[PDB]
């Protein structure tokens, strides 16, 4: 469901904006997996390239969340 | 974060 | 839903997310560069100077996990931030603010009360006394906000009911 993919991107981003990085990463990794699975059901080469571009942009955001979590984890108590 | 949230919401 | 439309909807917010997240990452790295458990106030101060409440929230979610690291001087820095958080429209900000305020109250309210009650008697001690007076002023102001929200849960419990009870002496 493309609508489901759009919804999960939105939730990943809201959770990241709110500082709930654990949940953000669930939705980011879930929707990256959803998109990748969908991507390869697409037969038109350029449409697949366009979805791969989107996947790469989401991956950039998710990698930023991962970096933020690594920094926060580095605050030892 | 409000502005960003409204951007994402739209 | 058509592929082009779905891609368009997703991509609209990408630059926003990249800017916000890279800015938060940088700011948190700045806070981290002055981190030491020996004096967590230094990082809290840097967060307050950066003037981004989201960075304060992330830092409080960390230091709220070990109350032993908190010192009296840190209270007069954190209480103004708590005041902002308790008025946030984001539930999770309010909750971080509540967690910090409960920490302060349980760790420091008896000591603040004792110092302020003491018979009059030392620069360090006098600085501490003025810190205690400021904490009391800040706590008294926060208590009114807390009292205005303690009834929102009705018959049920809530973090604001707890705080109102913890603040009963004020």
């Amino acid at each position: 469901s493309l609508q489901m993919i759009v919804e999960n991107v939105k939730l990943a981003r809201e959770y990241a904006l709110l500082g709930n990085y654990d949940s953000a990463m669930v939705y980011y990794q879930g929707v990256l997996d959803q998109m990748n699975k969908y991507l390869y059901s697409v037969k038109d080469t350029h449409l697949r390239q366009k979805w791969q571009q989107v996947w790469q942009e989401i991956n950039v955001e998710a990698k930023q969340v991962k970096d933020i979590m690594k920094t926060l984890e580095s605050f030892k108590l | 974060i409000e502005e960003a949230l409204q951007i994402i919401h739209s | 839903l058509v592929d082009e439309d779905a891609m368009s909807q997703i991509r609209k917010g990408h630059d926003t997310m990249f800017v916000v997240l890279t800015s938060r990452h940088k700011n948190l790295d700045t806070v981290r560069a002055v981190w030491t458990t020996g004096d967590i106030k230094t990082s809290v101060d840097s967060a307050v100077a950066i003037n981004d409440l989201s960075v304060v929230v992330d830092l409080l979610n960390i230091v709220n996990q070990k109350a032993s690291l908190w010192k009296l001087d840190l209270c007069t820095t954190v209480l103004p931030q708590i005041e902002k958080l308790l008025q946030s429209k984001y539930e999770s900000y309010v909750q971080t603010g509540c967690t910090s305020l409960k920490l302060i109250l349980q760790r420091f309210l008896p000591l603040i009360t004792d110092i302020l009650a003491a018979p009059p008697s030392d620069i360090s001690r006098e600085e501490r006394l003025h810190k205690c007076r400021l904490c009391f002023k800040q706590l008294k102001s926060i208590s009114g906000l807390v009292k205005s929200k303690s009834g929102l849960s009705g018959r049920h419990g809530s973090a604001f009911r707890e705080l109102h009870l913890l603040m009963a002496s004020l």
